[PDB]
């Protein structure tokens, strides 16, 4: 999964030669975050 | 700017020795920042440029 600037649309285009977003000219992806359990310290 | 730097310089007559070249330059126009795309021409902002 990656979302992409300048529009709110993710894409899940994880291959060797898409690097863009669809029906969006913009090729600047960033990275989803999945929810998983991660433990920090108070 | 551009314009004293486009207007103060003169080309000289291209003789290499009838049928001579001789080429002049006009008018500055300089246009806006976009990105060259494959869907057509997007706007570029000073951040894509940072980021790509
Ligand atoms: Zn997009």
């Amino acid at each position: 999964t990656y979302v992409c600037g300048d529009c709110g649309q993710e894409n899940t285009l994880k291959s060797g030669d898409v690097i863009q977003c669809r029906e969006c000219g913009y090729r600047i992806l960033y990275k989803k975050r999945t929810r998983r359990v991660v433990q920090y310290e108070a | 700017g551009l314009q004293n730097v486009f207007q103060s310089f003169g080309e000289m007559l291209v003789e290499p020795s009838w049928r001579y070249a001789t080429v002049k330059f006009g008018e500055v126009t300089v246009e806006k920042p976009t990105f060259f795309s494959d869907d057509k021409e997007l706007e570029f902002l000073p951040w894509h440029a940072r980021l790509q």
